């Protein structure tokens, strides 16, 4: 079969390091050298806020989601499957193969004759991070229970059989392909995407794949792939020091959120106001973003810095969407 | 929207490597040349766009 | 043997129940809890229950690791035990069960599924042979359908037998249900796992599907597809032609089953006078903003009148409130709170639900997340994104109270088409919906936000001290049980209105049309059924003072209520 | 015998039904009908042995909601105006409207096929439309209809129940 | 089809008085509902 700590000084080595911001996101995936700021969200996908509950009501989880899309030749479901083999409890999914009834996986029994009612796949997701394919192909009842799992994170089980709620957290990710094959400039990004534009702007952050046409991307692709593909395979690639890293830092930090920041939040606040004709979406988006960070790095208090980059890991969307 | 597609992934360098190493298999050698891969983007560039008659 | 060990544990138990229960002082109780817990028992005739600490309080854990192990060999020292004493005064999972634990004591927990119907028992077999002295009754009981005895002293013999007595007797009822295992426990990869668990006598029906319990310690095997298994099957042959053969499985047993898984407070919140006002700002706190949407919200809380008339037609007291609003404006979080705190609450933007979610013969027509909030409130959101037969439904549910083939109040959410409100248009081409429904909804409550630091900077300063753990404990004037415990005793009020202002309130209706029939261009051709809804307004804001005998100056802040309500959306 | 099983109506929301045995007796023969609610007055029994089953043996059955009874009728049925009186004892809720409310208390009170002998029968009932308005408590009226009439099943609007057709 | 009744909508003060005044009356010489349910049962038998 096999219900023949010691290494936390290196940990703290590592953790003592300037440079770990680079190093860490750098060692997660090297098939791909770009999308530095979308590796640093999946870093903090697990390292994703405080879960907050308040004295009376409140109970706010520090879960986010992040999808990503675009144009094709970009390898993403292979970044996915990689994403699912970073989690120790990851659910790849896909679409058109799912329904209501990811959830609610009900059946017959066979020996005992019986009708036996089963969790789905995101009961499987319990704590950690889902996968989804193909996330604009979903059906009428799929994507449309994500409802309550973003905003209740809850699932409600009312049928003859039983008539009992649970919830069962999760980080959702997932992916899907545009209309059109190129993502055309001087249009809409809720346009060409086919997804609900409540839900739209409920996930974390947005992501563009485009194209490039230039060569000096071209020719580090094809030699980087190359290699990859030759021999059928200077930094510091870290395996599983990160994988104990997540799983110690979950408990063992808890990153703090007090007054000095609320000067620079208001601050930075009424400059993401300005722009409108920027809700309180954005504001939660920003507090549990910049909690997020601060939990990386072994930082049980909050710092006047990484709220910098925080905002503009947003803005850089938002800059994205002028079209 | 021509008859040309817009983009080109990187499986199609990934097929075209596997088909020149069939292309190898079939000399029983392991001589792979360039002509071994010149024959694989043969296929690909009369594969394709063959409707010009 | 086993009757010197359980009766020296029965007497040492008996004497341990005859001794103090509870260790507290006057301070509460003092002695004899178990005594207590018996004259208790006297006052409402049922059953016992017992804790294991207090049975493991005595011999220090020495009758409790007696006890502990085998306790089916107890079962009829400790009904004896406590027999006497009446006539003297008047948590682990399955994987944890094995063979060494039947007779023992464990408690699992889990999840409830498949409960099953109410079946009596016997246990009072009085069958006798044809000869005269027909009127024994066998002492056995067991898991046996083996009613006539062998050996009676009467003339006849072991082979004379007839039918056991069906009159004379003393039987329960019972239920069996089938446990499954909780979905947070299982591994990966792992289908869950199933076991038997009986409900014996008095606890009966105390079950519910999807439900964590916790059980009796006390385990049973019953005797008996298992044919074939293989395994050494026993045969029951005897030592000196040829009896069945057989192979069983662990079952479960239970006799103590759990399913856990102020007047004057009152007098201060009723003889206060700032209470109405008190109750203003002690509802969202989680929300930063304006409040008059609480204010539907508490009248909300409070029912009508919904009396009675002559045998044809009574008088329903349900009120209806939909708001409408702008995008991004944590809406959702008004409607947790909604949901949150409201009993009998059930919420959903339901749209992967069936059509049947907004409503050898089984005949069991699902419930749907609409029909189940009896005396409550189903919010619904986004409805653009369901189609108009649900809401032909909605009109159903809305005028007769039932469906036919309902007693619910219904709020809503909605959204505009710009996702802005143009205000050179009118409200009506923003609502997208029909004219009968819109007429159906009592109060709209439009709100529209715009750009200023202020009042940005002072809201978004309270959320985020809210969600600063230090100074998130802002106090409302009002506890939310306190609260609670005053919406209780609020229902409880039945105002009889006798005042002269009804004729008041009738030339108040006259010029509500008279205003209201004037200035067709922005958006009301008013209903009979906004009148209605005034005279129930009027009802429950007094409810809300404690006030029976409604004051026309209730009558004008509910008139109010609904001029500044339309002239909100007249623009 | 009978099989009896709970009534959709008063089940608690969500959970689900169950079953009882009745049995029938002599002038009792066969008065129910699928698509039934009922009200009956039964003794309960069990079974004797199995080599317990309980069976609900029935005495009264009356459904859910005399001499000088009709003639004490007939003393009054004698007058004059009961043709506005019945307009105006027919719904007291809302108050006006005597037309459409003598037209609707004409509908179920009935008309006549009238089968000529051998030849041949022309029609029997009263056909009423009510065009309505948003605004209007119509559908009162023919509540009152439901519950003072004898056999009424209400047909929804669309497709949320019954259907009228048998299949 | 055989007969149809056609309700109107008007502005009409007094019939809004009406209403309104009957409707408190409705929350405050006609045969009782007894009487016309064996009318209607014995009649058309």
């Amino acid at each position: 079969k096999v219900l023949i700590d010691q290494d936390l000084a290196k940990i703290r080595e590592v953790a003592a390091r300037e440079d770990l911001y680079s190093l860490l996101a750098r060692s997660i995936a090297p098939s791909i050298y770009e999308l530095e700021d979308v590796k640093k969200g999946i870093l903090l996908q697990l390292f994703g806020g405080t879960n907050k509950t308040f004295t009376k009501g409140g109970r706010y989880r520090g879960d986010i989601n992040i999808l990503l899309c675009g144009d094709p030749s970009t390898s993403k479901s292979q970044i996915l499957q990689y994403v699912h083999k970073i989690t120790p409890r990851g659910v790849y999914t896909s679409g058109k193969g799912s329904s209501a009834v990811l959830t609610a996986y009900i059946t017959r029994d066979v020996d005992t004759k019986q009708l036996v009612l089963e969790s789905g796949a995101l009961v499987l997701s319990d704590g950690g991070v889902c996968c989804i394919d193909e996330f604009d192909k979903m059906s009428d009842s799929t994507r449309s229970v994500l409802h309550e799992v973003m905003e209740q994170q809850t699932i409600s089980i009312a049928k003859a059989g039983i008539i009992t709620t649970l919830n069962a957290r999760s980080s959702i990710l997932a992916s899907a392909n545009p209309i059109g094959s190129r993502y055309n400039p001087n249009l809409p990004v809720t346009e060409n995407i086919d997804l609900p534009p409540p839900l739209l702007s409920r996930f974390d952050l947005v992501y563009l794949v485009l194209d490039k046409v230039d060569e000096k991307n071209d020719r580090e692709l094809a030699k980087h792939l190359t290699n990859l593909y030759l021999e059928d395979k200077d930094d510091v690639l870290p395996v599983e020091f990160l994988t104990m890293y997540i799983s110690y830092a979950k408990e063992h930090i808890h990153p703090i959120i007090t007054e000095a920041a609320k000067t620079e939040l208001v601050r930075a606040y009424v400059g993401m106001r300005k722009m409108g004709d920027a809700t309180t979406r954005q504001l939660e988006s920003m507090i549990r973003l910049a909690e997020a960070h601060a939990k990386m790095k072994l930082k049980n208090v909050v710092e006047l810095e990484d709220v910098q980059e925080a905002v503009r890991l947003i803005r850089s969307a938002i800059k994205d969407y002028a079209t | 929207s021509k008859f040309s597609f817009g983009q080109a992934t990187p499986r199609t360098l990934l097929g075209i490597i596997r088909l020149s190493q069939a292309l190898a298999k079939l000399r029983l050698a392991d001589m792979v040349d360039i002509d071994d891969v010149e024959e694989a983007l043969r296929l690909v560039r009369v594969s394709k766009e063959s409707l010009y008659q | 043997v086993d009757d010197v060990t359980g009766e020296k544990v029965r007497e040492a138990f008996e004497q341990f129940l005859e001794d103090f229960s509870v260790q507290s002082t006057d301070t509460g109780e003092v002695e004899k809890v178990y005594r207590a817990q018996i004259e208790f028992m006297k006052i409402y005739d049922l059953t016992i229950y017992i804790d294991y600490q207090h049975l493991s309080m005595r011999e220090n854990g020495a009758l409790a690791m007696a006890i502990s192990e085998q306790y089916y060999r107890f079962l009829p020292f400790l009904q004896k035990g406590l027999r006497r004493v009446v006539r003297k005064y008047a948590v682990h999972r399955i994987r944890d069960i094995r063979s060494e634990k039947i007779g023992s004591l464990l408690s699992i927990s889990g999840t409830v599924t498949r409960t099953s119907e109410v079946r009596p028992e016997l246990y009072k077999a009085s069958f006798t042979c044809d000869m005269c002295r027909a009127i024994v009754d066998n002492v056995e009981q067991s898991f046996k359908y083996t009613e006539p005895t062998f050996c009676p002293n009467p003339s006849c013999e072991n082979r004379a037998f007839w039918t056991l007595n069906v009159t004379r007797s003393r039987f329960l009822d019972w239920q069996k249900v089938r446990i499954q295992e909780n979905a947070n426990e299982i591994p990966t990869g792992s289908m869950p796992r199933t076991l038997d668990v009986i409900l014996r006598g008095d606890s009966v029906e105390r079950a519910k599907p999807g439900d964590r319990c916790k059980f009796t310690g006390v385990e049973i095997v019953v005797p008996d597809t298992q044919l074939g298994l293989p395994g050494v099957k026993p045969s029951s042959t005897l030592d000196t032609s040829l009896v069945r053969d057989l192979t069983y499985k662990i079952s479960f047993l239970a006799c103590h089953v759990i399913s856990i898984g102020e007047i004057n407070e009152l007098k201060e919140m009723v003889k206060d006078e700032h209470i109405y006002d008190k109750l203003v700002r002690s509802i969202a706190p989680a929300v930063f903003g304006h409040e008059a949407v609480k204010k539907g919200i508490l009248l909300q809380m409070l029912g009508g009148v919904h009396k009675s008339t002559v045998e044809g037609i009574k008088l329903r007291g349900d009120i209806n409130i939909c708001v409408v609003g702008d995008p991004s404006t944590s809406k959702s979080q008004f409607l947790k709170y909604v949901v949150g705190f409201a009993p009998r609450s059930v919420y959903t933007s339901g749209k992967a639900s069936s059509a049947a979610g907004l409503t050898g013969g089984d005949y069991t027509i699902e419930a749907g997340a609409l029909m189940l909030a009896d005396n409550g409130i189903c919010c619904i959101d986004e409805f653009d994104k369901m189609d108009i037969s649900d809401q032909v439904a909605i009109h159903e549910a809305m005028e007769q109270q039932t469906i036919s083939i309902a007693r619910t109040s219904i709020l809503a959410a909605a959204n505009p088409v710009g996702g802005r409100y143009n205000r050179k248009l009118s409200l009506r081409g923003n609502l997208n919906m029909t004219a009968p429904i819109m007429s159906r909804f009592d109060l709209f409550f439009v709100i529209l936000d715009d750009c200023n630091e202020k009042i940005d900077t002072e809201l978004a300063s309270h959320i985020v001290d809210l969600h600063m753990k230090r100074d998130e404990a802002i106090e409302p004037p009002f506890s939310a049980e306190q609260l609670r415990r005053y919406i209780k005793y609020a229902r409880t009020f039945k105002p009889i209105l006798t005042k002269e202002a009804r004729s008041y309130l009738v030339e108040k209706y006259k010029e509500l049309r008279k205003d209201d029939a004037q200035g067709f261009s922005r958006s009301y051709r008013i209903t009979v059924r906004q009148l209605e809804s005034m005279i129930r307004l009027s009802e429950a804001i007094a409810r809300a003072n404690c006030v029976d005998e409604i004051t026309p100056s209730f009558i004008a802040e509910a008139y109010d209520l609904l001029r500044q309500s339309i002239i909100r959306v007249d623009v | 015998r009978v099989t009896l099983q709970e009534a959709p109506g008063t089940v608690p929301p969500g959970r689900l039904p169950r079953h009882r045995e009745v049995i029938l007796l002599a002038d009792l023969v066969d008065v129910s009908k699928p698509g039934e609610e009922v009200e009956v007055t039964g003794i309960y029994k069990n079974n004797y042995d199995g080599n317990f089953a309980t069976i609900i043996e029935a005495n009264s059955i009356k459904r859910r909601e005399t001499e000088e009874e009709e003639r004490e009728f007939r003393k009054i049925s004698r007058d004059r105006g009961i043709i506005d009186k019945i307009i105006s004892s027919m719904a007291p809720s809302i108050y006006g409207h005597r037309d459409i409310k003598t037209a609707v208390a004409c509908s179920l009170f009935g008309g006549v096929p009238k089968n000529v002998n051998g030849k041949h029968s022309i029609r029997g009932d009263i056909n009423v439309l009510l065009l309505g308005d948003p605004g209007t408590a119509k559908s009162q009226i023919l509540k009152y209809v439901e519950k003072t009439a004898h056999r009424a099943v209400f047909a929804t609007g669309q497709g949320a129940s019954v259907g009228l057709t048998a299949s | 089809f055989d007969i149809l009744c056609v309700v109107r909508d008007l502005v009409d003060e007094e019939a809004d008085e009406r209403l309104a005044t009957f409707v408190v009356d409705s929350h405050v010489s006609p045969i009782p509902q007894e009487l016309l349910m064996k009318y209607i049962h014995y009649a058309r038998t």
